[PDB]
RNA sequence: UGCGCAGAUACCGGGAGGAACGCCGAUGGCGAAGGCAGCCACCUGGUCCACCCGUGACGCUGAGGCGCGAAAGCGUGGGGAGCAAACCGGAUUAGAUACCCGGGUAGUCCACGCCCUAAACGAUGCGCGCUAGGUCUCUGGGUCUCCUGGGGGCCGAAGCUAACGCGUUAAGCGCGCCGCCUGGGGAGUACGGCCGCAAGGCUGAAACUCAAAGGAAUUGACGGGGGCCCGCACAAGCGGUGGAGCAUGUGGU
């Protein structure tokens, strides 16, 4: 019902899960997917596999409001992080270019103990 | 195996159709050593085939293996506590025994009574798509595809 | 791989208004290359940095950018 | 556990607020020590080089005193994003008063005043004189393959050392001065004193007790340490035992 035919993918991966977004150009999502979205509950959901089918069910989602063209926004380290674009570029949707956005801060916040 | 790659045995060629791939399976039907008792057993086994059936018993039981032959398997491999099981491919030699044991041992789970009445009727069975060797191979790779989450597990 | 101050003319190093060279010390990213790909002195290095910063601060130089790649 | 249909997670825009400065960043620089990283301005200490100008022994160390002194903690008032003692939960487990997971108060930040400890470490007090070099590097001067200062490293002469190791940055050779040690446990405890709002700090024993406590190095042995490699050790595979009845041996009775 909305027929946008092009805007951007965003690929949130973490070790613990990996889960795919889909927006028109300027920002506003579509359609997504997730490695729980998919029937994987627990850790299979930070299994690239998981990644391989949360970006092809994206993928077909965005089929159905007429996306051709795609952007590619990568933000994380975790497996499947690659095997996600991979499945993007093979999905149907042509891939226009692919970026790697990842927030990384400048030491403003003291993490969490795990992460020391 | 630690120190070499444990070459593999060259089985003499058949008596009947010179093809190594007969002698291996009329191998494995062979129980306390009797050959002489395996081998009637495997060609008495071809008089039936080659009757209730108008066909070459050589290119059936040729038939017969390359459907039973999984072109997958899982494996068990040790990661952070309990393991997984690991599809992986299978090697061509590896699919040589596979089929030809799960050939005679699907026979003998059959009905019939006479030996020879279960090869051939197994290996007719096994050469049509059915049979209880086609379905361990059929399981076998439900094995695979399923568990292919840990395909990056491959080693 | 050349070193940028090798490819380059007799530039100030703490002129903070030149983009155009300043530029040429940034990466793919907005970080400032080491002294390996620099090919400057360590007072060169010292110097640059704090320009760099500086241009940074004016917006003629960028904080981050996105790699294009991957 | 928790959060989510009162619409989270993910994505775009806007706003608020606090804390910390990615790259540069270094095996680097600065300081007496603690310690000091965005950028700008102001105030300001230390330090190093050249000139060989001035003073003319004016020097060194330093019991007391005084000032400084990471973190944590204390008082008052602020502030509070993230982290997070205590604590609330979820798991794990034989138990979990823990490691792991979800929360979360003090605190961590600011101001003003306390507190005076530390593996506050180079476990090496300060100043000066002397004793082969080689190399890496920060920063000055130079007639700029290099020479010459002042720092920061690594090898190593002589020598020292119980040994490891140190070796112009001495743990060498000398000299001046301060502090400090005299077996281990008791004990940095008791008492008295001084200091502190408190927590506690500085000072600091005795009885009793033991034939040891320790340092460095050696060969082994062990590691839920590392590398390399063997055996039916595992894996791949084939037939078994464990069940039945019996034969035999042992336990027990
Ligand atoms: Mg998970
Ligand atoms: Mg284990
Ligand atoms: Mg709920
Ligand atoms: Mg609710
Ligand atoms: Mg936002
Ligand atoms: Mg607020
Ligand atoms: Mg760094
Ligand atoms: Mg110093
Ligand atoms: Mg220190
Ligand atoms: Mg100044
Ligand atoms: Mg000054
Ligand atoms: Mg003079
Ligand atoms: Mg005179
Ligand atoms: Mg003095
Ligand atoms: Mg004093
Ligand atoms: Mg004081
Ligand atoms: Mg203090
Ligand atoms: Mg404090
Ligand atoms: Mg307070
Ligand atoms: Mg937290
Ligand atoms: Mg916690
Ligand atoms: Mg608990
Ligand atoms: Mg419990
Ligand atoms: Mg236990
Ligand atoms: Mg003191
Ligand atoms: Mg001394
Ligand atoms: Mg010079
Ligand atoms: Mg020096
Ligand atoms: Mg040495
Ligand atoms: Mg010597
Ligand atoms: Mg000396
Ligand atoms: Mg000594
Ligand atoms: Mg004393
Ligand atoms: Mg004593
Ligand atoms: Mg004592
Ligand atoms: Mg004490
Ligand atoms: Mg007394
Ligand atoms: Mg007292
Ligand atoms: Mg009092
Ligand atoms: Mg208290
Ligand atoms: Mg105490
Ligand atoms: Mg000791
Ligand atoms: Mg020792
Ligand atoms: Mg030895
Ligand atoms: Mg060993
Ligand atoms: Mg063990
Ligand atoms: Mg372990
Ligand atoms: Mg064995
Ligand atoms: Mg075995
Ligand atoms: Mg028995």
């Amino acid at each position: 019902k909305r027929q946008v035919a092009s805007g951007r993918a965003y690929i949130h991966a973490s070790y613990n899960n990996t889960i795919v977004t889909i927006t028109d150009p300027d920002g506003n999502p579509i359609t997504w997917s997730s490695g729980g979205v998919i029937g994987y509950k627990g850790s299979r959901k930070g299994t690239p596999y998981a990644a391989q089918l949360a970006a092809l069910d994206a993928a077909k989602k965005a089929m159905a409001y007429g996306m051709q063209s795609v952007d590619v926004i990568v933000r994380g380290t975790g497996a499947g992080r690659e095997q996600a674009i991979r499945a993007l570029q093979a999905s149907g949707l042509q891939v226009k270019s692919i970026v790697d956005d990842t927030p990384v801060p400048h030491n403003g916040c003291r993490p969490k103990k795990k992460f020391r | 195996a630690r120190r070499r790659r444990a070459e593999v045995r060259q089985l003499q060629p058949d008596l009947v159709y010179g093809d190594v791939l007969v002698t291996a399976f009329i191998n494995k039907i062979m129980r306390d050593g009797k050959k002489n008792l395996a081998a009637r057993i495997f060609y008495d086994a071809c008089k039936i085939i080659q009757e209730k059936t108008g066909q070459e018993p050589l290119k059936v039981f040729k038939q017969a293996v390359e459907n039973v032959k999984p072109r997958m398997e899982v494996r068990s491999r040790r990661v952070g506590g309990a393991n997984y099981q690991v599809p992986m491919e299978v090697s061509p030699r590896r699919q040589q025994s596979l089929a030809l044991r799960w050939l005679v041992q699907a026979a003998n789970q059959r009905p019939e009574r006479r030996a020879a009445v279960r090869i051939a009727h197994e290996l007719m069975d096994a050469a049509e798509g059915k049979g209880g060797a086609v379905k361990k191979k059929e399981d076998v790779e439900r094995m695979a595809e399923a568990n292919r989450a840990y395909a990056h597990y491959r080693w | 791989k050349a070193k940028v101050k090798a490819t380059l003319g007799e530039f100030d190093l703490r002129d903070y208004r030149n983009v155009e060279v300043l530029k040429r010390f940034l990466s793919e990213t907005g970080k400032i290359l080491p002294r390996r790909r620099t090919g400057l002195s360590a007072k060169e290095q010292r110097i640059l940095a704090k320009t760099i910063k500086r241009a940074r601060i004016l917006g003629l130089l960028p904080f981050t950018e996105k790699l294009v790649r991957k």
